């Protein structure tokens, strides 16, 4: 069901099975450079999430390497690597260096068909909007590379809910889901409608 | 504006349009050595003859995808860097765009490095508007930065290269050196136009050595053995 869907959840706590398979998965973790610790990051449920597809995954400071262990733990390649530079409104760019940039990693889990692979390039020129925010870019370059398909983001924020995406986090509002598979598979899981341990 | 969106409706990269001391960079040309070079096949040279010990190696193996002797990660991974780099040093180590990004990293630890910094080299398509595991069209190289032991950005942006020049922004050396890091740097798999003052040059492609070991370590002899590069002499 094409619509924005979301669930506020704790993302350590949810069943994730409930959701099915997602042609891309996206995430923006708290990585612990209100954050995860490490073993929590790597007990996260990603591998029940897909079967063929690609994961987005923003890193920072030691979460570039300790992302690349999650990743392959979760059973991803690592494939890509998109650079977001950050710009101001005029387009200039704003411990040992200054950081102009994000790193997002690109993974790919299984044998992927039917992908536009190769439409967009590897770097993001765009605005730093809000702090904490990442660009509304990717949304684009993620349903040229695989249109129509079912997505799901982690840890997003209301900003960030979109078409074809489930979008997870605690501090979303409420629950708002519109596929009927999901509808059904959360009321059995979830008959009281609350989400624990 | 969504440059993305722009990059796939007119192949412009999203790149190029990014819009946009001095007596520091004289105290790093005084204190600067002669350049010093040698030609070395380094598959088969025993690198320990390199000495001293350095504070800073940049290292650029002849990748395969710079093509479009090479040299395979499984070669540079056995490179036995940890023997010449000072207990106290810096690496910086150009990866490519692929695999190198993580094998790269394996390399750095198994020498003894943690990354500090990851550089970009951000190529700018101006003038003229395939991995199979890739998803995207790759515009970048990385130059990983490690360090070992207790005013710029991570960005390099010039326009990508003609075909066969593979050649690095020689701006990697200015943000090098802006570090002060100490004044024995070894550039290995360099060229006759990589060699600069300051540096010391190892590779196979050279024309010409002048380096002798013991003249090389009288640059650093006592009083002048901890001089970061960035002062008078
Ligand atoms: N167990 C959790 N379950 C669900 N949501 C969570 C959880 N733990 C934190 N969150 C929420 O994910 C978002 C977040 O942390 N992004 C990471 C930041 C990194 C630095 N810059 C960008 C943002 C926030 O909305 C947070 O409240």
């Amino acid at each position: 069901l094409f619509p924005p869907q979301w669930i506020c959840c704790d993302i350590r706590y949810l069943d994730v099975s409930i959701l099915g398979k997602f042609a891309v998965v996206m995430a923006d973790p708290p990585w612990d450079i209100g954050t995860l610790t490490d073993d929590e990051m790597r007990r996260l449920n990603i591998p029940v999430l897909q079967d063929d597809g690609f994961l987005f995954l923003w890193v920072t400071g030691r979460a570039m390497e300790l992302g690349r262990e999650c990743l392959n733990l979760w059973g991803y390649e690592r494939v890509d690597e998109i650079i977001w530079v950050k710009t101001n409104q005029l387009q200039r760019i704003i411990h040992w260096l200054n950081h102009g940039k994000e790193h997002c990693l690109v993974g790919v889990k299984g044998n992927p068909q039917g992908f536009n692979q190769g439409l967009d390039c590897d770097v993001i020129v765009a605005e730093v909007r809000s702090t904490s925010h990442k660009p509304d870019e990717i949304y684009g370059m993620i349903e040229r590379l695989s249109p129509g398909t079912r997505k799901i983001e982690l840890f997003g924020r209301p900003h960030n809910v979109q078409p074809n995406w489930i979008t997870l986090g605690n501090q979303l509002d409420g629950i708002h889901l519109l596929d009927p598979d999901v509808v059904a598979r959360f009321k059995q899981r979830y008959p009281d409608g609350i989400i624990s341990k | 504006n969504d440059y993305c969106q722009h990059f796939v409706d007119t192949g412009h990269r999203p790149q190029n349009f990014i819009r946009d001391i001095r007596l520091k960079d004289e105290l790093i040309a005084k204190s600067n050595t002669p350049p010093m070079y040698l030609q070395a096949d380094i598959e088969a040279f025993d690198i320990r003859e390199l000495t001293p010990k350095f504070d800073v190696i940049l290292l650029e193996p002849p990748l395969e995808e710079y093509y479009r002797k090479c040299w395979t990660w499984d070669d540079i991974m056995k490179l036995e860097i940890d023997e010449i780099a000072a207990p106290r040093s810096f690496i910086f180590l150009w990866c490519g765009s692929g695999e190198g990004l993580d094998l790269g990293r394996v390399c750095l630890r198994k020498w003894g490095y943690r990354r500090c910094e990851d550089i970009c080299w951000i190529k700018t398509n101006k003038n003229n508007p395939l991995d199979p595991k890739a998803v995207f069209q790759r515009t970048k190289e990385h130059c990983l930065m490690g360090i070992k032991g207790t005013v710029d950005i991570d960005l390099i942006i010039t326009e990508e290269p003609e075909i066969g020049n593979i050649e690095k922004p020689v701006e990697i050396f200015h943000i090098i050196e802006h570090f002060c890091l100490g004044r024995r740097r070894l550039h290995l798999f360099g060229r006759d136009s990589t060699i600069r003052p300051g540096w010391l040059t190892v590779g196979p492609t050279l024309t010409n050595s002048n380096y002798n070991a013991e003249t090389y370590a009288s640059y650093f002899s006592a009083p002048n053995s901890y001089l970061t590069g960035c002062t008078e002499e």
